[PDB]
């Protein structure tokens, strides 16, 4: 169940988000494997840190991470 | 239609609701004794069904076509004694 | 014990099944910030309410009369044959009188949201 | 509706005969409940001379 | 009267009728055969039925006790009609009311048995079905050739019997 | 005509600006005048007191109700004139007295409820009409939503009227539980003397009466009349009273009640005493209305009360309109505008009005001495007819209380006149602005009616003896 | 098995007392509105019990569906401060509360009977002992229910009150616009 | 206006007594209106069942204390 | 008869002895109307009469309009004041 | 502005054209609502005259005859 | 009462599993519209995706934030789900084949649908957040505003059949389905259905709120599963309303000829085949309507709150207040006021 429902949080910060979106695109369909990107961390299980982490953004990253249910 | 993989869940929904309706038809008929259900019943039909229960031996919706009733029908009458409404 | 009664009681007194399954199976070890609420965000002891436009509450206040109108039409549609050509005229007068109020509602523009920061439409005139 | 009309008097005659039976049986029963008193059970609570079914009863138990 | 509410215990009465009231047989037919024989009862028991209702109305309250002779006549006339049906016209009658049972007691689902029964009773007992109140311009719905409203499934036995009767000229 | 007016004005006001509401009020005022002129020949239906039942048996039409309806039209004409015609064409009087867009529609709907109260023959009609009056008059109290006092009064009036409407509904449903009926025609001699029925009936009477300020439930309505605008007070202090008291007079519900006698004595004493220390004008006039409501409560114990009630309610309506109009006219000479809504509050602001306008003070004197009941004015004949009826029917202690209340009320009626005929420094010598012609004529006509209506009393009695007997 | 459903009117009376107490007692007025909804549910139950389920559903769709919704709508949008039920604030009411409870209940039960002596007027109200006989007639040929008859009388015998309720609903539209909206010009 | 109408659209439970009483009122004047006392008593008895309740109280009391 | 009188009386007392809210006042009015309607409908059933049910459905409509108007008036009061306090209506 | 209201009283036909072009949601609602009552007034008698008349009433209760009783026999006792 | 329990369990199983597979149907249909495929990996051909989602969610924490309320957050899903499921009691899959054969079935449906607004109302109260309390308000405004249109269409249909028995409303459509005389009302009822279900293009506050920190449904664990079940059950139930009001419910071609050919007397095979045909018709109509929901999600952009309220109150209700006048007039012109049953 944890594999076949694999819901990351929308934490795209930079140009790696382009590849994330292409993984949601027709050629590679993330939804075929059960993957749905969820806006709020309370509904999420994974955090894909896709982009540079600035010193102005790290507290936000840790808050988003701590808001995620185990 | 081309995408059968997309129609498989619709086929499951269709099959489940269809089989449910069929089994429910069969169970309703078993409950009634080989007769389709009654619906949209008013006061008149309820009172007539109770009368039928008086003329058959409590055998549900069994119908009788005889011209004279048993002599139990004279003493099988029911009046209903209702709680006081408050 | 009818199937209607069985269903309508069974749904409530069973609906907490997966609730209990989830409460017993799942982890629960909260943090402070897992009990938190957002990415950023704060508010001092300023107030308990925000200023709202009139239409937000007027839609709800006007739902009551129009809903009562449409629910008062139920006796007519269940009496339509017995009140033949008399109640028809009566309910038409009813609907017309209640359409007058709807006309008032439309012409006043009571459900419209108005904008404060208008765009300036006045000409540029230079005193010579 | 016309079928139900043509069937009304039959069924109402049945119900009337059963009404008469039970309304008279109840009086003959209350006579034997009220043996040794001057209580007139057949005295109607209505001042007209019309037939009135009981309209109320002691609960069975 | 209203239907019972919030609690109600049935209670019977094991007493017999008084002896100044003569005995009368009951009708003994259930819902469906009585619905099938309604019009033939009305064709024959019109005077007795309306006399029963007129003596009820004239009594002005005492109809249960003043109308017993009249109701006995009504019951006997109905029993005579159904005895004549059973003695003579039982197969078509049974077709009709079994057809009524598999429907919701809608006469619109039983016209093929109704035709045979009406023919039989009109020829043997001389009682015909007539819906009163109509004009000569209005078509009675039980004589319409192609109605809007038809049964979901027309009854099997009735269809076979209608076919055989059209092949043998009974209709 | 009222429903035609309502359905017309809703559209015409929706499709019109706020610059057109005054002219709309003028139009509908002329409409009501034409109605009262052309359609008033219907009095001939009620010759020899012929009574008609209309809408099944839901409405009743007789001479009493036709008269009350003509009176309510006359009142609405005056109150609409006060909104449709500017007193002075100044910026002040375009700031103080402006009609709001929906005010005329609410007035007409309240008039509709008033008349369906007086014409009611079944309690379902009475309740629907009571609610149509009370909801509309809540909204009339609230339409000037830029006033803190008016919003507060709106909400108090909503809740208290709601509770008293609960009482009316309980009374009605209990009457139905007992008799299985909603109609008072169902009552006769036999039913009254066979069933004890006075609790239900007096509960209905009190639920209707406390909605017009009958003591001990007077303070809330007096606060509402104080805290509302003057041109709203003039309406909400009069028309509900006419409606409800006319229903309770036509329906003979409290013919020899002890509770109504007690509460009427209490209303008289309170309405006379409590008005003695009032320094504000509207509270004084509210207590005046309270004691007049007591005088009219007294004739709910008579069983032959049509002439007295109609005379007294007509003269009280004329006097009420006249005194509020005089207070409205006095704002040009007061030296201190208190509010945008109540420009004049205190009685001492009328000090010296005789040196600025003397004939306005003559009008005030006429109205004050009609309130006191001084002959040959109209209030005297009102009080006389009331006394005639109550002494013919055996209320001898109430009569002495009535005299004592008539005397105690004169003090606070004379407070106004006394301060008005006092001397003032800084008098008026000239003013180029003139007050309206129409409103001046209306006030003068009311004053002339108060002064010279006694000439026609013989004729009025002769007409009454044909249409009401 | 028979009398398991006998006391279902008494249970509704008990639950209604409870829900009213909770309305008066709840800290947050949102909870008071929810208990009012529960009281409407209890009343709808009782109406089904005495044989008026049409009114139960009408209540569910009108009261709970619109009026309670509007209550929640306003308390979600307006600041309505509240003082909690306290002993330093409300205990003074107990003497008058009890006096009024006794007087009002006893008068409300006395008012329904026509007997002359006052004590007997309460004793008849508590005289709910004997059951009603429900006999069957065969005179009603149609399928007329309560809603059909309400429509019949309201559109024929009582058309005037319907065409007056129309103006009441017009007020329900025209008043709130006059009070809540501010017209530009 | 809706007087005498049932929940089913017809005559109510206590129609006949009311109609008898109203016939007797139509016959009578306010001075002869006391003739209609038994009719009104019948109407109210049909409504509220006071006398029948007292009767059954007597019957039950004889079933109650004269036996136990 | 009992449930309605009880709801009515308790709602009236919770209206009169309310030192807390305005929402409780609204609620107590609505519950009072409810209690009246329940007594009314019980009598409607016992008499087998339609006038009671007619009056009841009319009360439903009128109470809805009452609620709408009352909660418009509250909104005007709040337009000017901004807070609806424990006291002061 | 571009397509402002021309006023109904400054021309009905032009106003209605403008309404159909710029306010169809109101214009065609008006048409639907108006066409029912007017058709009910004007077309119903033509229907009664030339297509089919109104139906005869349904019984609604037992049709109690408006006569005096007649002596009968048949189906008596014995 | 044994077979009553059996019937209830069959009905529950079929309904809930239909919901769970409607989730997969949504995903796969939207995918193949978008020139992709998914889900196809978490069972054979994707037929265990919903159960994987459920099992995951039923093992996640039930975190409730600091300034939130425990009870409201936890029961609002459950109340919403109860109200969504008890509306299936009156839905017929045949002539009388129903759990609740109520003669007031339309009013039961229309009254239990009135209670779905409380979920969106109470969601806002489960935090000390002032902007979510306004998102609550906007959503509730949308729902109460389109309830009027659904009820109006209900009443316009009941003008043709003077009954609140759903089986009678269906059996009147043996002659013609009410989508033929009232084809625009089919569009209007579908639009108001999509708007009552808060589905795209009417997904304002869900879309609104995922942007902001709050104003949407930030539930985890079992509340979340219950909300999904409520959503995807109300979709099927509002499509059921479409069905039995306008599309004939369970009706199809007349199969009397075929049955007289295949059979000679009433057997249980006869009854089973009748039931299968009827519920097949009902189910294929439901499938089409669900596909239409998905199609509309795939095609169109989103509304704003102003455009939506304006749509409702200034375009749709005028038409329906006109239709209230035109339908009884059409019945009066031709002497066709319908009788009871
Ligand atoms: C509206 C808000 C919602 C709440 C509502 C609450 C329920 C409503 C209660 C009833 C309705 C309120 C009635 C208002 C009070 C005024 C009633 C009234 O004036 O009617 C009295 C009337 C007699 O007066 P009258 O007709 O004028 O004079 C002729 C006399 N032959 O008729 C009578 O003769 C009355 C009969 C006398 C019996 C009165 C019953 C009181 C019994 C209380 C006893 C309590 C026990 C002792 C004390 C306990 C304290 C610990
Ligand atoms: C909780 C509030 C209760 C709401 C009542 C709902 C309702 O009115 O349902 C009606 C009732 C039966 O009514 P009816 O259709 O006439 O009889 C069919 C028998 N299966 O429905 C029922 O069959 C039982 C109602 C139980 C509640
Ligand atoms: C064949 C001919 C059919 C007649 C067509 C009538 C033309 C209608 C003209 C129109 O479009 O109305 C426009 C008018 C104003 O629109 P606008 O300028 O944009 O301003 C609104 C915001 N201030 O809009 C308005 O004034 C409001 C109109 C509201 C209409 C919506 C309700 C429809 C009711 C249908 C029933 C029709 C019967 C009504 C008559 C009532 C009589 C008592
Ligand atoms: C009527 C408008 C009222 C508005 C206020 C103006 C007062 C008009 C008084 C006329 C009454 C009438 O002449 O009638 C006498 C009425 C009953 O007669 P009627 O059935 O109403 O027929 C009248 C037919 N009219 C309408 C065509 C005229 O008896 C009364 O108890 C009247 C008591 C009122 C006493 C107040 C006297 C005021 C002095 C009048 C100086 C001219
Ligand atoms: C369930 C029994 C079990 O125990 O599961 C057994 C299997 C394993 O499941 P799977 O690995 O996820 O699917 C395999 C797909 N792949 C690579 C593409 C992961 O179920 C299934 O394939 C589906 C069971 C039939 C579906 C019925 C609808
Ligand atoms: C109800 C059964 C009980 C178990 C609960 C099952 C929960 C599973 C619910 C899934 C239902 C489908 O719901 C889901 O659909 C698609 C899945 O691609 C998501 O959509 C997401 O994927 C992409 C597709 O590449 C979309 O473009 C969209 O932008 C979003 O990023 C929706 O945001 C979500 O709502």
């Amino acid at each position: 169940a944890r594999q076949g429902s694999f819901w990351p949080v929308t934490f795209g910060l930079a140009c790696c988000a382009v590849e994330m979106m292409h993984v949601s695109a027709p050629r590679y369909d993330q939804d075929r494997l059960g993957i749905i990107f969820r806006a709020s961390p309370r509904q999420s299980d994974i955090m894909i840190v896709a982009g540079t982490l600035t010193n102005k953004m790290a507290p936000v990253l840790r808050q988003v991470y701590d808001q995620m249910p185990e | 239609a081309i995408p059968f993989e997309a129609l498989l869940p619709y086929g499951i929904i269709f099959g489940l609701l269809t089989a449910g309706g069929g089994a429910m038809q069969v169970l309703h008929v078993y409950r009634n004794g080989g007769v389709r259900d009654r619906f949209a019943i008013d006061q008149w039909d309820s009172q007539m069904m109770e009368r039928d229960l008086r003329l058959n031996g409590g055998q549900g919706r069994k119908q009788v076509d005889q011209a004279t009733a048993p002599e139990a029908f004279k003493h099988n009458h029911v009046w209903k004694s209702e709680r006081p409404l408050i | 014990m009818n199937t209607f009664i069985i269903f309508i009681i069974l749904i409530p007194i069973v609906g907490f099944a997966l609730l209990a399954v989830n409460i017993l199976l799942a982890v629960y070890k909260p943090y402070n910030e897992k009990l938190g609420a957002f990415e950023c965000g704060l508010t001092s002891f300023n107030q308990t309410r925000l200023a709202f436009n009139a239409a937000f509450i007027l839609v709800a206040i006007l739902f009551l009369p129009f809903d009562l109108e449409i629910s008062t039409l139920l006796p007519y549609v269940m009496s339509i044959y017995l009140v033949s050509n008399y109640g028809f005229t009566i309910v038409l007068l009813f609907l017309l009188i209640l359409i007058i109020g709807f006309v008032y509602e439309i012409n006043t523009n009571a459900l419209k949201i108005n904008k404060h920061n208008k765009p300036n439409t006045d000409s540029l005139i230079y005193k010579l | 509706l016309w079928a139900r009309i043509y069937l009304m008097p039959l069924l109402q005659a049945e119900e009337d005969r059963q009404t008469v039976r039970r309304s008279i049986a109840q009086l003959e029963r209350e006579k034997e409940i009220m043996k040794g008193t001057g209580f007139d059970v057949d005295k109607s609570v209505y001042n007209d001379g019309k037939f009135h079914a009981p309209a109320l009863m002691i609960p069975p138990k | 009267p209203r239907e019972a509410a919030a609690h109600w215990v049935p209670f019977e009465d094991k007493a017999n009728m008084p002896d100044n009231v003569p005995d009368v047989v009951e009708v003994g037919a259930t819902s469906a055969p009585l619905l099938s024989a309604s019009y033939f009862i009305g064709a024959k028991c019109k005077p007795y039925n309306d006399d029963f209702m007129l003596c009820r109305e004239e009594s002005q309250g005492s109809g249960a006790i003043d109308c017993l002779k009249e109701g006995r006549r009504v019951t006997r006339c109905a029993v005579s009609v159904i005895e004549d049906i059973n003695k003579s016209c039982l197969d078509e009658f049974r077709l009709h009311w079994q057809c009524l049972e598999q429907n919701n007691h809608q006469l619109s689902g039983c016209r093929k048995a109704e035709a045979l029964l009406n023919k039989c009773v009109f020829t043997k007992l001389n009682l015909e079905k007539k819906i009163p109140g109509l004009r000569p311009d209005e078509e009675p719905v039980f004589l319409k050739k192609d109605p809007w409203i038809k049964p979901a499934v027309d009854d099997f036995k009735s269809v076979r019997a209608y076919a055989e009767a059209k092949k043998n000229g009974t209709l | 005509m009222l429903i035609l007016a309502i359905i017309s004005l809703i559209t015409f006001v929706s499709m019109s600006k706020l610059s057109d509401n005054r002219a709309i009020i003028r139009l509908i005022n002329i409409y009501l005048i034409l109605v009262l002129v052309l359609d008033s020949f219907l009095y001939l239906l009620f010759l020899n007191n012929q009574t008609y039942t209309v809408m099944g048996e839901l409405l009743i039409f007789n001479s009493f109700t036709f008269y009350i309806d003509m009176l309510i039209y006359f009142i609405m004409i005056v109150i609409s004139s006060l909104y449709g015609y500017n007193l002075y064409n100044n910026n002040l009087y375009k700031t103080l007295f402006e009609p709001k867009k929906e005010l005329i529609i609410l007035f007409l709907i309240n008039i509709l409820g008033a008349l369906l109260i007086v014409h009611s023959n079944d309690f379902i009609t009475l309740f629907v009409a009571i609610e149509l009056q009370s909801y509309s008059i809540y909204l009339i109290t609230a339409i000037y939503n830029s006033s803190y006092k008016a919003s507060k009064a709106s909400m108090l009036y909503f809740f208290m009227g709601g509770i008293l409407s609960i009482l009316i509904a309980y009374s009605i449903n209990t009457y139905y539980s007992v008799l299985n009926s909603y109609t008072l025609h169902s009552l006769d001699s036999l039913i009254i003397n066979t069933l004890d029925l006075n609790l239900i009936l007096i509960a209905l009477s009190l639920g209707l009466l406390f909605k017009i300020g009958i003591a001990p439930l007077h303070k809330w309505l007096i606060s509402i009349y104080e805290n509302t605008p003057i041109l709203i007070t003039i309406y909400i202090s009069l028309i509900p009273k006419i409606s409800i008291l006319s229903y309770l007079v036509l329906s003979n519900i409290s013919i020899n009640s002890l509770v109504i006698s007690i509460l009427a004595i209490l209303t008289l004493l309170v309405g006379s005493v409590g008005g003695l220390l009032q320094i504000k004008i509207k509270r004084l006039l509210a207590f005046s209305g309270l004691t007049n409501a007591g005088y009219m409560m007294l004739l709910l114990l008579l069983n032959n009360n049509e002439f007295s009630y109609l005379y007294y309610i007509t003269q009280y309506s004329i006097s009420h309109l006249a005194i509020f109009m005089i207070i409205i006219f006095s704002i040009y000479y007061i030296n201190y505008i208190n509010n945008q809504y109540n420009p004049i509050i205190y009685v001492n602001q009328l000090k010296g009005l005789i040196h600025d306008n003397a004939y306005l003070v003559l009008s005030m004197a006429i109205v004050v001495f009609s309130f006191i009941g001084i002959p040959p004015l109209l209030g005297f004949f009102g009080k006389l007819n009331i006394l005639m009826s109550i002494l013919n029917n055996g209320y001898y202690f109430i009569s002495i209380v009535l005299i004592v209340a008539s005397l105690i009320s004169a003090l606070y009626y004379l407070y106004l006149l006394n301060v008005s005929i006092q001397d003032k420094n800084n008098i008026l010598i000239n003013s180029n602005e003139t007050v309206s012609s129409v409103l001046s004529y209306i006030l003068s006509s009311l004053i002339i009616l108060i002064t010279f209506g006694f000439i026609y009393n013989s004729l009025i009695i002769d007409i009454f003896n044909v249409y009401f007997n | 098995m028979m009398y398991l459903t006998y006391y279902f009117i008494e249970i509704t009376i008990f639950l209604a007392i409870l829900c009213t107490i909770f309305i008066i007692s709840a800290k947050n007025p949102m909870v008071s509105i929810l208990y009012m909804i529960a009281l409407f549910v209890i009343a709808a139950m009782y109406l089904y019990l005495i044989g008026l389920g049409i009114f139960s559903l009408l209540y569910i769709m009108i009261y709970i569906g619109a009026i309670a919704v509007l209550f929640l709508f306003i308390i979600t949008l307006l600041d309505i401060n509240s003082t909690e039920l306290s002993v330093k604030s409300n205990i003074r009411d107990l003497p008058l509360v009890l006096i009024s409870l006794i007087v009002l209940t006893i008068s409300g039960l006395m008012i329904y009977s026509n007997d002359s002596i006052l004590i007997n007027k309460l004793l008849e109200a508590f005289g709910n002992d004997y059951n009603t006989i429900i006999t069957q007639d065969w005179f009603n040929i149609e399928n007329t229910t309560l809603l059909t008859t309400i429509g019949n009388v309201l559109l024929t015998n009582n058309a005037f009150i319907l065409l007056v309720l129309a103006i009441v609903l017009l007020l329900g539209i025209i008043g709130p616009i006059s009070i809540t909206m501010k017209h530009k010009e | 206006t809706a007087a005498g109408i049932s929940l089913t659209g017809g005559r109510n439970r206590c129609f006949s007594e009311w109609q008898s009483f109203m016939h007797c009122t139509a016959k009578t004047d306010a001075k002869s209106r006391a003739q209609c006392l038994p009719n009104f008593e019948d109407y109210m008895e049909c409504l509220h069942h006071t006398k029948e309740k007292a009767r059954l109280r007597e019957i039950e009391s004889v079933l109650k204390q004269k036996k136990e | 008869m009992f449930i309605g009188t009880i709801i009515l009386v308790l709602s009236f007392l919770g209206f009169v002895f309310n030192r807390r809210n305005i929402i409780l006042a609204f609620i107590c009015l609505e519950t009072m109307l409810l209690g009246i309607n329940l007594i009314l409908l019980r009598n409607s059933v016992l008499f087998d009469d339609i006038s009671g049910s007619l009056f009841a459905i009319v009360i439903i409509i009128l109470a809805g309009v009452e609620s709408a108007i009352g909660l418009s008036l509250l909104v005007s009061y709040y337009r000017l004041r901004g807070v609806i306090n424990s006291y002061g209506i | 502005m571009i397509n402002a209201n021309p006023g109904f009283w400054n021309g009905p036909f032009r106003y209605l054209r403008w309404s159909a072009h710029n306010r169809p949601h109101l214009f065609f609602a008006f048409a639907i609502g108006i066409a029912g009552p007017v058709a009910a007034l004007t077309l119903t008698p033509l229907r009664r005259k030339y297509l089919y008349p109104d139906h005869s009433p349904l019984p609604q209760s037992y049709p109690l005859p408006q006569r005096a009783r007649e002596q009968l026999t048949g189906f008596d006792d014995e | 009462m044994i077979i009553n329990i059996v019937e209830i369990l069959i009905f529950l199983v079929c309904v809930l599993f239909s919901v769970a597979y409607l989730t997969v149907a949504e995903r796969k249909t939207l995918a193949y519209m978008q020139r992709r495929l998914g889900p196809n990996f978490v069972g054979y051909y994707g037929l265990l995706q919903a159960f994987a989602d459920a099992v995951k969610l039923l093992l996640k924490e039930i975190v409730l934030p600091k300034e939130s309320n425990y009870i409201i957050l936890v029961i609002s899903p459950l109340i919403t789900l109860i109200t969504a499921l008890i509306g299936w009691v009156v839905i017929p899959l045949g002539p009388g084949i129903t759990l609740g054969e109520l003669n007031l079935g339309i009013l039961f449906s229309l009254a239990i649908g009135s209670l779905g607004v409380f979920g969106s109302l109470l969601s806002g109260w489960s935090s000390n957040s002032k902007y979510s309390l306004l998102g609550s308000i906007r959503s509730t405004a949308q729902l109460i505003s389109y309830e009027l249109i659904l009820t109006s269409i209900f009443i316009i249909i009941i003008m043709f059949v003077s009954s609140l028995n759903i089986t009678t409303i269906i059996e009147t459509q043996r002659v013609v389905w009410y989508c033929i005389p009232l084809l625009p009302l089919l569009l209007i009822f579908f639009i108001a259905s999509v708007a009552e279900t808060a589905r795209p293009p009417f997904d304002l506050t869900e879309s609104e709120s995922e942007l902001v920190a709050g104003y949407f449904t930030e539930y985890s664990g079992s509340p979340f599963v219950f909300f999904f079940l409520a959503e995807y059950s109300n979709i099927i139930l509002i499509s059921a309303f479409n069905g039995y009001l306008l599309l004939g419910g369970y009706l199809s071609f007349n199969y009397s000829y075929l049955f007289n050919i295949l059979f000679n007397d009433y057997s249980y095979v006869s009854f089973l085949f009748e039931g299968l045909i009827n519920s097949s018709a009902y189910a294929i109509k439901l499938v089409f309507l669900m596909f239409s929901f998905i199609w509309v999600r795939a095609a169109f952009p989103r509304f704003t709150y102003d455009n939506l309220i304006n749509f409702c109150w200034i375009i749709l209700l005028p038409l329906l207040f006109g239709i209230f006048l035109i339908i009884p007039s059409t019945l009066y012109i031709f002497d066709s006021f319908p009788t009871l049953i």
